[PDB]
């Protein structure tokens, strides 16, 4: 196998810096590379081949270079257009990607928490959401407690695309029990960390 | 003991000929380690005309009649890390494929294995892969998934399974 | 004018197999190799093989050989793949695609739209809307968060609006999780004025189309 490493996994730049993206090939095949960019819901599409040449509709900002094992894609002055996920390939292979998104002044997020309704309730189960509105950077840890009991592997989470106005995520965290241990205890909280926040947060309420 | 390939039509003797070479196919992604399999050629009359050592007859799978190479077998490709690049295989010594006219065609089976042998040696070297597995045509119209020839203007279809069933360590 | 077309999304229980058509157009059929590429949610891409359209020969990845069958008619340019005894982890969209040049052919130019196909052992099954509502507990300010948690479906896609379209600032509508029990769940959020709970009326509009599911939840503080 061609093991092809990308890197950064994530680069988070301005509108109108440089962006600059490598990879390195496991081999020597030098002379040969191509690099893809890809948005959600959409196929991706091709903006470099042969390591430096540009593919069909692509403004003349992108470019590529190969020194060897190593191959760079360079973003000279990124547009908003420009921020997405990145992948090289040589043969078959593929790179693992590299995401490219906005830099933003960071921002604590909002906190929210939300008990079960009666309707969910009745059918005998419970479910508690933790609302993070609107924070950057998207890196974040949120910690579900029952009773100051550390739960593990009965919540999952959804993370939004980074938003248009604001350039900043959001996250819904679900903690799901059934009604019986619902009714077991007492004090529900979802504690967040991030680096907006000089302290840990948490955001509780008492069943009743 | 002997090696055949059941025909359709059923070629007559003066078509016995010496298998020269022949043209295969690698199965690409990553390996299942560290074995790489051999198939023979996935693609076409170019891949054939490209290899310059065919010869006279036209032939698919097998090189008939054609040339040879001096002390030992040479493989030779446009780019071996490139999976849509088939791999040409010149013989230096040929073997002889006999046609009876019952239906099938023949050649020796240690003669087969033994130059089996030296194409793995030769593959094991440029790959750098412990085992070389050579396995049957993935698919394809029948002009290709057989070793299929022209004689005397007639096309003949040859199954090569038994030419492409070995493991080789 | 290359354009590569290919059949629809699919739903397959595991064991199935399923088959995905690329009807190219605007270059000579017989002159490429059409390759197929599938990428699962939220992962890389990966290569599956190639068919020479002219000779019929193809080419797998190793991790698909005994599974994996490409065929092509050129009498109407289409390319076939057919993957057989699905299993859950051959949820991905499949695209076909094809090389920009002809002599070094691995740079895709060209690729179709691509085909979903989510393999199952659920069964379709219409989502419960329940309200998140608003209290001192999301209340920043005099901002007052409140939604809608639309559980327990069968298959994706579930479309939330709120108001009927009217109310869209504010709102974030999250990728859905896929639950151990195999259906989803997603929830829906907006951010509003507190000084409007007793006034304004906030409702989440629900459809599953899958399983002629539409419900208006009205989410009350
Ligand atoms: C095989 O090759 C040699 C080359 O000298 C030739 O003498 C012999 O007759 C050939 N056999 C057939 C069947 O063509
Ligand atoms: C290959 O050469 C031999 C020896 O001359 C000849 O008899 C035979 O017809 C040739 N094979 C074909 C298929 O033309």
């Amino acid at each position: 196998e061609i093991v092809l490493t990308q890197s950064p996994a994530t680069l988070s730049l301005s509108p109108g810096e440089r962006a600059t993206l490598s990879c390195r090939a496991s081999q020597s095949v030098s002379s040969y590379l191509a690099w893809y960019q890809q948005k959600p819901g959409q196929a991706p599409r091709l903006l470099i081949y042969d390591a430096s040449n540009r593919a069909t509709g692509i403004p003349a900002r992108f470019s590529g270079s190969g020194s060897g094992t190593d191959f760079t894609l360079t973003i000279s002055s990124l547009e908003p257009e420009d921020f997405a996920v990145y992948y090289c390939q040589q043969y078959e292979f593929f790179g693992q990607g590299t995401k490219l998104e906005i830099k933003r002044s960071t921002v604590a997020p909002s906190v929210f928490i939300f008990p079960p309704s009666d309707e969910q309730l009745k059918s005998g189960t419970a479910s508690v959401v933790c609302l993070l509105n609107n924070f950057y950077p998207r890196e974040a840890k949120v910690q579900w407690k029952v009773d100051n009991a550390l739960q593990s592997g009965n919540s999952q989470e959804s993370v939004t695309e980074q938003d248009s106005k604001d350039s900043t995520y959001s996250l819904s965290s679900t903690l799901t029990l059934s009604k019986a241990d619902y009714e077991k205890h007492k004090v529900y909280a979802c504690e967040v960390t991030h680096q907006g926040l000089s302290s840990p947060v948490t955001k509780s309420f008492n069943r009743g | 003991d002997t090696i055949t390939l059941p025909c359709r039509p059923a070629p007559p003797p003066h078509c016995s000929s010496n298998i020269t070479g022949l043209i295969l196919t690698r199965d690409g992604g990553v390996s299942n380690d560290e074995t790489e399999i051999f198939r023979p050629s996935g693609g076409d009359m170019r891949d054939i005309a490209r290899c310059q050592i065919a010869g006279t007859v036209v032939s698919t799978q097998l090189f008939l009649n054609g040339s040879l190479a001096e002390e030992e077998v040479v493989i030779r490709s446009v780019d071996f890390r490139d999976n849509a690049k088939s791999i040409c295989v010149q013989l230096a010594t040929s073997v002889e494929i006999a046609c009876t006219g019952a239906g099938h065609c023949a050649i020796s089976r240690a003669k087969w294995a033994n130059t089996l042998k030296q194409i793995a040696s030769k593959l094991r070297e440029q790959f750098g892969a412990r085992t070389i597995i050579f396995k049957q045509s993935s698919g394809g119209d029948p002009e290709f998934v057989t070793h299929s020839f022209n004689c005397g203007g007639e096309f003949f279809y040859c199954d090569s399974t038994q030419l492409f069933a070995s493991t080789w360590f | 004018q290359v354009q590569l077309v290919q059949s629809g999304a699919e739903v397959k229980k595991p064991g199935a197999s399923v088959k995905v058509s690329c009807k190219a157009s605007g270059y000579t059929f017989t002159g490429y190799y059409m390759h197929w590429v599938r990428q699962a949610p939220g992962q890389g891409l990966e290569w599956m093989g190639w068919i020479n359209p002219n000779s019929g020969g193809t080419n797998y990845a190793q991790k698909f050989q005994g599974r994996v069958t490409m065929t092509r008619d050129t009498s109407i340019s289409t390319a076939y793949m057919e993957l057989s005894r699905l299993r859950s982890d051959d949820t991905a969209v499949y695209y076909c695609a094809r090389g920009k040049n002809s002599d070094y052919n691995w740079d895709f130019q060209h690729w179709g739209q691509g085909t979903l196909v989510t393999v199952s052992s659920a069964s379709t099954k219409g989502p419960s809307v329940f309200p998140l509502a608003p209290s001192s507990k999301s209340t920043s300010g005099g901002t007052a968060a409140l939604g809608c948690l639309v559980k327990d479906y069968f298959p994706e896609p579930v479309t939330v609006s709120w108001n009927s379209g009217a109310l869209t600032s504010g709102v974030h509508t999250f990728p859905a999780v896929l639950q151990s029990s195999g259906l989803y769940s997603l929830s829906s959020v907006v951010t509003v004025p507190s000084s409007s709970l007793g006034t304004q009326t906030y409702i989440c509009n629900v459809n599953h189309k899958p399983s002629n599911t539409k419900v208006d939840k009205k989410v009350e503080p």
